[PDB]
């Protein structure tokens, strides 16, 4: 690996590695002990959950990478990790959008949902977000092969790759964007409409998140279908090739994003810490 | 088939 | 004669000032130098009630030492199975705002009061299997504070109309009025004998009832501010208090003026409840400062901490077989000590 | 026109004087006593044995 | 006060069915259990059926297991039973009783009034050593029942109920936990035993004592009774 | 291992399950605080919106009030004064009629307790308030005004005199006129902004 390139992925692996764990795994427990008493605790421990299993997953890659793109595991395992890895990702997606979702109805229609609201609705919403991920991830459950020269892991594919891809980026980055978009912006012109409910923190709050889901969700998802219409003639190939492992490490940012904005907008975080 | 695709995608 | 009479209960004052002091020989500090002291000790959660929805204003043991009662805001009462934290009754309430309960000795009644100006009685020995409204009593002027049983037929309660009363539940009437303060009472604690009863009022007096005669026989001024708290010693001939301006202290019914203070420059916030423990040496008090404490009630010193709520403590109460103490505050959870 | 109310305060007052009193000592001595007394049956000072601890 | 009335028995040939009801009124219904108790026509008491409150749990007896059919009507207040099946041996009489449970209830206080019904053509082992003794009035009598296993809970206490038969009507509670005297009962009875050694002590005795005593139990599903002592004046 | 504790677990359980559907069926109703002076006709818009505690009950567009009436008892306010923490908002009122409700005002609005509950404001009597001051000047109340003898001006100096008694920027005032049944509007209104703001500051958000 004596490209620029692989050094800083690893590098950056490592790093979101031993940052992300700690946090999410703090968060987990305080929100598992307090998902007993408020309906507003649900959406962060699946949000935690799902990005705990998606960062404890990083020394597979790192390995992985280290290597020289080997796949020195069984037969078994070459048509597990990646499904599992798919689902985490999109269930985090999903999830976010779902909260958003759901900061829009509160701030919106208080009256209803006082008089709707639940835990079964939350864990409603949850599954639903969770198997669309599953729905989304099968392609990669089904097609999954693998070979041996030396072994590569990869996916037999016999258009499939065009629509797969297709459907990929849609269902992955347009309605989040939307639903992100549309519902902050809308919150934000309400709240900032009446002196009572006026506050300057709630500005600063939306602004980072969705500008930071942005830079980060959107260089990945725009090279994993420039992959899906090129011929193999270009070197632009060998450029973008060149960039798999980056992309992926500048990807996983969000995973570390999160705890750290969901803990730093709170009320009180030590004393939770210290009660559980 | 005979297709890489470093996992992750 | 208006002035006449002022001057000769200004002598008299000066008087009954002058026989306490010349009775007074000296502290309880010298005798007590030679006394071992307890140590530190420390205190370990053993359980956690959990099925209260609001704030926690009261609570009262039981005679066995098994069954608890709680009451809040929430508008329930609930008779609580201490050992395996199971629940026996839940009672609804007419009005949400409570501010006492009780615990009969034979264990077939329990009382409770508020801001309804209204005492009621449950039965809870019904052979229809519920609990009914044995009967409610209804003579005072003020809100309720506190609220005791001497037998299953004698209630004393303490209103906040400056008085104490002695009911009859039998008949609902006032059967002796005890008069004489000078502002709202709120405390009460009944001799181990059943025949005499002290009360703390919001003038930082107190006094010494008669229950059969009726008439109240000493009075000690020597805090600051309100009353808030009170208890028996064990042995009878003594009782301790807390007050508001964040100090307790132990007076005496036979030298007739107090013996040992209990402070501390940090502490600030007032006092809450205090008790006393089996044998009267520890003197258990609740605070505003999100916790308990333990006073040595001999040599005034302090001797541990008993920390673990996250809002102020509102109830206090040790066990008759004196194993175990029990805590409430306002973030509806009760912790049984041991 | 408050002579009645001002006679009860003199008179409680003149009770409450006749009383006796006993010194300090004696009831000092009285009280630490029986504290003394029953210092092994208070099972909170001293720590009560896990085996007969109800709440263990 | 208090009823539990039963109706629905009469005669049945072989391989019918028939439905039976207790209804009850004048207490809470809600909180209740309900029991079904057998007596043969010249025997002792048995056990059949269990229902728990607001039909929460159900338990049945080895012998009626797949036979019979048990039902709870809170807004009525009713129990019912289904009779599927019956064999050429099961002609007796049918109660329903009350089994509260919690911290120092009192089970089985009440009893039913009972129905005949006619038809054409590891456990836990009770017994009583005697079976009819002669009593002179004004003395004292002791009586025995011992079990096979020790009836002796982790929690301390044991589960041992003494039951009364006078000669005419349904039985009535006299002691339960062997230690405890129900309500209404005078203080001449008494309680005594450990382990599996039972007995009860009566003295002062009156004419209204005659009857038939059964022992019962309540450790662990299924419930036996015992034989059954007679008493007689003189 | 448990003989017939089952039993006494089963009923634990339907207790505890009763309590929990109670309690979150009763979360729907908001509780309102009336305070003031004597005589301030409290009991009056209380009847116009249709012995120790009078309580009151009456819903307005899907959502049912409740009211509280407590200067029926005369002891030590700071004594029971923290009974009522918790509470939605605070009903005042004011009689331009009569300095003893400026003052308990002001004690009021600077209690620890109540340091962040809105207070809702009632000026009533307004007729014969306007016609004593066209007919008589309010320099008896408040030597230290000045200005006309007409209607707008002498409220709005009495308002103004009202709104300078607060201390904390984080609480806020509303103030309106009464004496057509028009007030369940107002009242709806400060909910409705209190239950926003309260529902964005449990997010998190603010």
């Amino acid at each position: 690996k004596r490209q620029p390139g692989d050094v800083a992925a690893l590098i950056i692996y490592s790093v979101v590695f031993l940052v992300g764990v700690p946090g999410n795994a703090l968060v987990v427990w305080v929100t598992a002990f307090e998902a007993r008493r408020a309906v507003n605790a649900i959406w962060f421990l699946n949000l935690a959950v799902a990005d705990l299993l998606s960062c404890l997953a990083l020394p597979v890659l790192f390995t992985t990478v280290l290597n020289h793109n080997y796949w020195y595991f069984d037969a078994t395992a070459c048509i597990v990790l990646p499904s599992l890895i798919l689902l985490n990702m999109y269930a985090s997606i999903l999830l976010l959008a779902t909260i958003s979702a759901d900061r829009f109805l509160l701030v919106f229609k208080p009256i209803w949902c006082q008089k709707v609201r639940g835990t079964g609705l939350a864990w409603m919403a949850c599954g639903v977000a969770w198997v669309l991920a599953l729905l989304l991830t099968i392609p990669s459950f089904v097609y999954r092969e693998a070979y041996k020269d030396h072994t590569v892991c990869g996916i037999n594919y016999g258009p499939k790759e065009k629509a797969v891809a297709i459907l990929r980026l849609m269902v992955g980055f347009v309605l989040p964007l939307l639903t992100l978009n549309i519902c902050y912006t809308f919150l934000l012109l309400r709240t900032w409409s009446r002196k009572a409910t006026r506050s300057t923190k709630t500005l600063k709050v939306v602004m980072a998140v969705v500008i930071c889901f942005f830079i980060f969700w959107l260089p990945y998802q725009v090279t994993g279908v420039m992959i899906a219409w090129l011929p193999p003639s270009s070197p632009t190939l060998k450029r973008v090739e060149k960039l798999n492992s980056l992309c992926v490490s500048l990807a996983y940012i969000n995973c570390c994003v999160n705890p750290i904005i969901y803990v730093m907008a709170g009320q009180g975080f030590h004393g939770r810490l210290l009660r559980s | 088939s005979f297709k890489d695709m470093p996992l992750x995608r | 004669e208006l002035d006449q009479l002022r001057q000769e209960a200004e002598q008299l004052k000066n008087q009954i000032r002058d026989a306490r002091k010349a009775c007074a020989d000296a502290t309880l500090s010298q005798i007590t130098n030679n006394i071992d002291p307890v140590g530190r000790i420390q205190m370990r959660t053993r359980r956690t009630l959990r099925g209260h929805l609001a704030k926690i204003y009261a609570m009262h043991w039981g005679t066995d030492s098994r069954l608890l009662v709680s009451a809040s805001q929430d508008g329930k009462l609930i008779i609580w199975d201490s050992y395996t934290t199971n629940k026996v009754h839940a009672i609804p309430l007419r009005s949400s705002w409570v501010m006492t309960c009780a615990y009969a000795p034979s264990g077939n009644y329990v009382a409770c009061g508020g801001l309804d100006n209204i005492c009621s009685i449950y039965n809870l020995k019904t052979r229809e299997g519920n609990v009914r409204v044995s009967r409610e009593l209804a003579g005072h002027t003020g809100y309720l504070s506190c609220c005791r049983f001497l037998d299953d037929n004698q209630i004393v309660t303490s209103s906040g109309d400056t008085t104490c009363a002695l009911w009859d539940i039998e008949t609902g009437q006032q059967t002796t009025t005890f008069t004489g303060h000078t502002g709202d009472v709120m405390s009460l604690s009944l001799a181990p004998d059943t025949r005499l009863f002290v009360s703390g009022a919001c003038d930082a007096s107190a006094k010494l009832w008669d229950v059969r005669e009726g008439m109240c026989r000493q009075t000690f001024t020597g805090h600051e501010s309100d009353i808030n708290a009170i208890c028996f010693f064990p042995n009878g001939n003594a009782f301790a208090t807390g007050s508001d301006d964040a100090t307790c202290r132990l007076f005496d019914l036979r030298a007739d003026q107090e013996l040992m203070t209990y402070s501390h420059d940090n502490i600030i916030c007032g006092i809450t409840s205090v008790s006393f423990s089996k044998s009267g040496r520890l003197l258990l008090a609740g605070y505003d400062d999100f916790n308990c404490n333990v006073w040595d009630a001999l040599k005034a010193d302090r001797a541990g901490v008993l920390a673990g709520h996250d809002n102020r403590v509102s109830c206090l109460g040790v066990t008759d077989d004196g194993m175990a103490v029990a805590t409430g505050s306002w973030d509806s959870f009760l912790k049984i000590w041991n | 026109a408050s002579i009645a109310q001002a006679r009860k305060l003199v008179e409680q007052l003149k009770m409450e004087a006749n009383i006796d009193r006993i010194k300090v000592s004696k009831a000092a001595a009285d009280l630490m006593a029986y504290c003394e007394a029953h210092a092994k049956e208070d099972p909170l000072l001293t720590p009560v044995p896990a085996s007969e601890n109800p709440f263990r | 006060d208090v009823q539990l009335v039963e109706s629905g028995g009469g005669l049945v040939q072989p391989g019918g069915s028939r439905k039976l009801s207790c209804s009850a009124s004048g207490f809470a219904f809600s909180s209740f259990g309900m029991h079904w108790v057998r007596q043969a026509p010249e025997k002792g008491l048995e056990w059949v059926a269990y229902i728990s409150s607001g039909s929460g749990t159900i338990y049945y007896a080895d012998t009626v297991k797949g036979r019979f059919t048990i039902s709870r009507d809170d807004p009525k207040n009713t129990l019912f039973l289904q009779m599927t099946s019956l064999r050429s041996e099961d002609t007796a009489m049918y109660y329903c009783v009350r089994s509260i449970y919690y911290y120092g209830s009192s089970p089985f206080d009440f009893w039913g009034q009972g129905t005949t019904l006619t038809v054409s053509s590891s456990d836990i082992v009770m017994t009583q050593a005697t079976s009819s003794v002669p009593v002179t009035p004004g003395e004292s009598v002791s009586i025995s029942c011992r079990s096979s296993k020790s009836l002796l809970h982790s929690n301390g206490n044991t589960y041992l109920y003494w039951f009364l038969q006078r000669p005419g009507q349904s039985p009535q509670l006299l002691i339960y936990r062997m230690s405890n005297l129900a309500s209404g009962v005078p203080d001449r009875f008494s309680g005594s035993g450990s382990g599996t050694a039972f007995t009860l002590t009566i003295s002062r005795l009156e004419a209204e004592d005659v009857g038939v005593y059964y022992c019962m139990q309540h450790l662990e599903y299924p419930l036996t009774f015992g034989a059954g002592t007679k008493l007689e004046l003189k | 291992l448990s003989a017939e504790e089952r039993a006494a677990l089963e009923r634990s359980k339907a207790i505890e399950k009763n309590l929990k559907e109670d309690g979150i069926s009763a979360a729907k109703d908001v509780k309102l605080l009336l305070l003031g002076a004597d005589n301030s006709g409290k009991s009056t818009i209380v009847k116009q919106m249709k012995t120790g505690i009078v309580e009151t009950h009456f819903t307005f567009k899907n959502l049912h009030f409740r009211l509280f009436d407590v200067g029926g008892q005369r002891s030590e306010r700071k004594k029971w004064i923290h009974c009522f923490e918790d509470v939605t908002a605070i009903i005042f009122c004011v009689d331009l009629s009569d300095h003893e409700s400026l003052m308990l005002f002001d004690s009021i609005c600077n209690n620890k307790f109540f340091i962040d509950t809105s207070i809702i404001l009632f000026l009533n009597k307004k007729d014969l308030f306007g016609e004593k001051i066209k007919k008589s000047p309010l320099t008896i109340c408040f030597p230290e005004y000045t200005g006309p003898n007409t209607y707008e001006d002498a409220a709005a100096y009495i308002q103004a005199q009202f709104e300078s008694k607060n201390r904390s920027p984080n609480k806020e005032i509303y103030c309106h006129m009464t004496c057509d049944t028009n007030n369940a509007q107002v009242i709806f209104d400060a909910v409705t902004d209190i239950i926003i703001a309260n529902n964005l500051r449990g997010c998190g958000l603010y």
